């Protein structure tokens, strides 16, 4: 067993998928989303 | 009684009776409506 106080990346789970149920691969990217920012701060305005 | 002279039967008067009035005044003042701390609130989003 070894440790790592690391939270800025993964760099610890690597490998090739071998089946749509494979559970030990690397990491693939995700949908490129956007800002969608709406805070909750006592009379914020529209920005529609 | 009558060995302990008259006023050892209890906690002794420390603050003078005059100053006690000034104490009471400041207390009643600063604990009255001029207080500020308030408890509780509710989060809910509305456009009212």
């Amino acid at each position: 067993i070894t440790n790592a106080r690391t939270n800025n990346d993964e760099t610890h789970a690597t490998g090739p998928i071998e089946d749509l149920n494979s559970t030990s691969h690397g990491r693939e990217p995700e949908i490129e989303s956007f800002a969608d920012r709406a805070e909750l701060a006592m009379m914020i305005q529209g920005m529609t | 009684a009558n060995l302990d002279p008259a006023e050892f039967e209890n906690t002794p008067q420390l603050i003078e009776n005059s100053n006690m009035t000034r104490l009471q005044i400041a207390l009643k003042m600063l604990t009255g409506d001029m207080d500020d701390i308030v408890k509780g609130l509710i989060l809910h989003k509305r456009a009212c």
